């Protein structure tokens, strides 16, 4: 269409649903909505196949039972323990009970899974997975496709979206949400990086399927595109974000590249050794030495380097020895790791150890959501109150299936399950044919003004310099082992970086593929989420899952079994404060098919 | 102190594209080319535009032309020398800005081959995974790893000349991947559609696609196999088969499709 707001060409679209994101969660949600007969659009900054979901390597967890006898209820118990009793058991049951179906559906659309001798899907061992509610042994639930299980899923979900004919707006950077005065999302306001035009997508139900904000740290396994844009949009809408202090460091990341070595490497026989040549992981998490929870392994590795038993000339990292394993298994089951090591590390997996170090990988926090993927705006009386027209899925969302620590091969499962759930939930709300949404009168006004103010920004500090400052502070003030003093120092520093965004300046003033402007808009999202992370972490005076305070080294179930909600006071990052409130965790499973897993010790 | 000449075009000025030379200290830069480009953007000229996500070679977004040969900047190594390292956009592509190509035709052509599993019977209720042997899964080994970087595409002299008629190496390999997938049941339909003079037989075996592939795949070998299979399996009734499938797609939305 054609309008002119503040001198910008504004096009108007009026769909029944809009999905921001074309990663795993977004591609699944879109295909589902279209399959339900609803008119839908799917906005993405990159071609859907270039999303970070493609970089996944391990696999997706399902109680298929192809390798050993299995029950979904056992998978559910493992997830509760792994979450350190911070995840909702309602959402965990829904995800685990659907994991078999979701994985088979993906195979039905052509996902090239690895196969067994009977023609079934091969499943590999992963950390934190057991049988018989912990009384059994290692559980092989991770349906993998070689070392390329992400590439497979994302390509297959794109194919499914093509089969259903999903309307895609590729290379469109979403800026904000078109919120109503009452408090309901009425769509999104995006820009095209290829034409330079602003588009006001108006939908009855919006699905935020962006990724995480892992690029807010100096060393991450995340993509440069992982800036947490949907979280910033929600925060600038005045809505809460949850559990942002729980940032997962993956135990093995190539040193110092920051690339990821699949946990499947250890799940197929890989051993971590130190300067003394010891498989030290037996001392911590003895029953599952290297296949312990990712948070335990990372803390063990950090303590070992700290104790002086680190490998390398600088004694700064740890060694992962896959050399002892058969060369055929390495070539067949870990085909991608070998090449990446040969390049970014110069290591021959079959003959040499790989240098590794704990690196930020995933973010358990995100938009608060219920088990139906409806975003929540909790109130003192209604902790389960939901934003009327908003839903979330993927790493961006926090249904708290993963709680304080995510079990490997459960995120890709959350992408498919909750993307599907989000499509089902909208179907019930919005009918296949409905009168068009009434975009509010001043829809985008503020967003256009801010975009123009940032476009014509001529201040002293550069976006890159400010980003490096933030990345440094997060890496140094929120490491694997956090202390309260540093957390306070950092909280002051991030607040300064917040008020420094008012001095950022860009040199390019065009609108077609202006990476300078896009990256400055992304830095706003990165700053707000990174700020809420430090504030929430300093406020949590306990040690649960990935959050490991040296000052407080013990879980506090009595006073800290709560979800942590952060709020940005004002829409402008340089004019806002991070307020913290809390909401209770859902402990009762949604049906009786699964029982409540009582809070307990997490030894691994 | 390496010198890096980089192609520069402003979509608004629409001034003739030019190569600008930058000087970078390799001591304070990462080994890969993409690190040099990021450093240039961060320090010297922030206007520089380029696509980059994964940093590990898997997304397929950093495809460029470095010193003549296509490649992914994140996996390409800086090679110091007196000679400036010339970085340009993908060959014979419309440049949206600086090093950002226009690959919309490549995306459309891929949608044409309909890369999703097709079966005559819908999965019966109570059915598990469709059976595929390890040997059958082995057939799809070197074809399912394509990251759509589009280097092989923009290295084929036949895609340079007839971009809008020739599907190109990457799309053709993906078509063979779905013609070779034992689970797919529309083998004849796919072969009939691909059996066109412009779509397939514009490949003259230059082998630039296999030489530049960043993932070490062999699109040239796949196209040769697909041509041999079609020649042996051709029947007079293939044209009718294509027509019947076209009728089946009558109610599809507006976009590239089987027809
Ligand atoms: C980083 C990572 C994650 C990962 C993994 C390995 C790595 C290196 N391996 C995994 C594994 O083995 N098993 C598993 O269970 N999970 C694994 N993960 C986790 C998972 O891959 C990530 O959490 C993933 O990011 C989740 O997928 P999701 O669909 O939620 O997000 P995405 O893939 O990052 O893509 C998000 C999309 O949103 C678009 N976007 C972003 N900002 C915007 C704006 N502003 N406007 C519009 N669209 C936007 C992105 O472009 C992308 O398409
Ligand atoms: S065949 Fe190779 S060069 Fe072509 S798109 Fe696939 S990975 Fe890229
Ligand atoms: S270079 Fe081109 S002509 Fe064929 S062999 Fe490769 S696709
Ligand atoms: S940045 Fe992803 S392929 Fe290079
Ligand atoms: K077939």
């Amino acid at each position: 269409a054609a309008a002119a707001a503040a001198g910008y060409a504004v096009h108007d679209h009026f769909y029944d649903a809009v999905v921001v994101g074309a990663g795993g969660a977004g591609l699944r949600a879109a295909s589902g909505l279209v399959a339900h007969g609803l008119k839908t659009a799917c906005i993405s900054k990159v071609f859907p196949t270039r999303s970070h979901t493609v970089a996944a390597q391990g696999g997706i967890n399902a109680a298929l039972g192809n390798m050993t006898e299995d029950d979904w209820r056992w998978h559910a118990y493992d997830t509760v323990k792994g979450s350190d009793w911070l995840g909702d058991q309602d959402a965990i049951e829904h995800m685990c009970r659907l994991a078999p179906q979701v994985v088979l559906e993906l195979e039905s659309y052509g996902l090239p899974f690895s196969r067994t001798k009977e023609g079934k899907i091969y499943q590999r061992a992963f950390g934190g997975q057991s049988l018989k509610f912990g009384k059994g042994g290692q559980a092989y639930r991770c349906a993998a496709a070689a070392d390329r299980t992400g590439h497979a899923i994302l390509h297959t979900l794109y194919g499914m979206s093509l089969k259903y004919d999903c309307l895609f707006f590729i290379e469109y950077f979403a800026l904000d949400l078109i919120m109503d005065q009452d408090g309901s999302c009425k769509g999104v306001i995006a820009m095209s990086m290829e034409d330079g035009s602003i588009h006001r997508f108006g939908a009855h139900q919006t699905v935020i399927a962006t990724g995480g904000y892992g690029r807010a740290y100096q060393s991450c396994t995340s993509a440069h595109t992982c800036t947490g844009d949907g979280g910033g949009m929600v925060s600038r809408a005045g809505l809460p974000l949850q559990d942002l202090e729980f940032v997962q460091f993956h135990p093995t990341g190539i040193f110092p590249a920051g690339c990821l070595m699949t946990e499947g490497c250890r799940g197929e026989g890989g051993i971590l050794r130190n300067s003394e040549g010891e498989p030290f992981m037996a001392r911590y998490a003895p029953t599952a030495k290297d296949l312990a929870s990712r948070d335990v392994v990372s803390r063990a590795m950090t303590l070992e380097i700290r104790e002086g038993r680190g490998v390398g000339p600088n004694k700064d990292h740890i060694y992962l020895h896959l050399d002892h394993l058969p060369a055929e298994t390495l070539r067949e089951r870990l085909p991608g790791i070998s090449e990446t090591a040969k390049i970014f590390a110069g290591v021959d997996v079959t003959k040499e150890p790989i240098p590794v170090l704990p690196t930020v990988h995933y973010n358990m926090g995100g938009i608060p959501t219920n088990w139906k993927a409806q975003c929540l705006n909790p109130t003192s009386s209604d902790p389960n109150k939901i934003v009327p027209g908003l839903l979330a899925a993927g790493e961006a969302g926090s249904a708290s299936v993963h709680g304080a620590n995510r079990l490997g091969a459960n995120s890709l499962l959350d992408l498919v399950v909750f993307g599907r759930t989000a499509a089902d939930t909208v179907a019930e709300i919005v009918k296949p044919n409905s009168p068009p949404v009434t975009l509010p009168k001043d829809a985008g006004g503020g967003t256009i003004d801010r975009f123009d103010k940032i476009r014509h920004a001529k201040g002293p500090v550069s976006t890159a310099d400010l980003r490096s400052k933030l990345q440094r502070t997060m890496q140094t003030r929120a490491p694997v082992y956090r202390n309260g003093d540093d957390l306070k120092k950092g909280c002051e520093e991030v607040r300064e970086i917040m008020k420094e965004y008012k001095d950022v300046g860009i040199k390019d003033r065009t609108l077609v593929w202006n990476t300078d402007l896009i990256e400055t808009l992304e830095l706003e999202n990165l700053i707000t989420q990174a700020a809420q992370t430090i504030v929430s972490g300093e406020a949590r005076k306990e040690s649960r899952g990935a959050h490991a305070r040296e000052d407080f080294t013990e879980r506090d179930d009595k006073k800290w079994m709560k979800h942590s909600l952060s709020y940005q006071t004002k829409p402008h990052v340089e004019e806002s404060d991070i307020v913290l409130k809390y909401r209770p965790v859902v402990d009762q499973p949604l049906d009786s098919e699964m029982h409540h897993v009582p809070p307990a010790k997490r030894v691994y | 102190m390496q010198t890096f000449r980089v192609y520069r075009y402003d979509p608004l000025l629409q001034d003739k594209p030019h190569m600008q030379e930058f000087n970078i200290d390799l001591a304070q830069c990462g080994p890969m080319i993409l690190d040099a480009l990021i450093k240039i953007k961060a320090t010297q000229d922030s206007t520089l535009a380029f696509r980059r996500s994964c940093r590990e070679g898997i997304c397929g977004s950093c495809a460029m032309n470095i010193n003549g040969k296509n490649g992914l900047a994140c996996l390409q190594y800086i090679e110091p020398g007196a000679a400036p390292i010339d970085i340009q956009p993908l060959p014979h592509t419309y440049v949206l800005k600086d090093l950002v190509p226009d690959l919309s035709n490549f995306y459309n052509q891929y949608k044409s081959i309909e890369p999703f599993l097709k079966r005559r019977r819908a999965k019966q209720p109570g059915e598990k995974e469709y059976y595929q042997s390890i040997e059958d899964r082995e057939k799809l080994d070197g074809m399912y790893e394509c990251n759509l970087c589009a280097c092989c595409m923009t290295s084929c002299p036949s895609y340079w000349w007839n971009p809008e008629y020739y599907l190109g190496p990457a799309v053709l390999l993906q078509a063979y991947r779905w013609i070779a997938d034992s689970r797919d049941e529309f083998t004849t339909e796919r072969m009939a559609w691909i059996n066109d003079s412009m779509r397939l037989y514009r490949c003259h075996g230059i082998m630039n696609c296999t030489s530049c592939c960043p993932k070490g795949l062999d699109p040239a070998k796949a196209i040769a196999k697909m041509k041999a299979a079609i020649a042996a399996a051709y029947e007079p009734g293939w044209t009718k088969i294509v027509a019947q499938e076209s009728i089946a797609n009558k109610k599809r939305e507006s976009g590239m499709m089987y027809a």
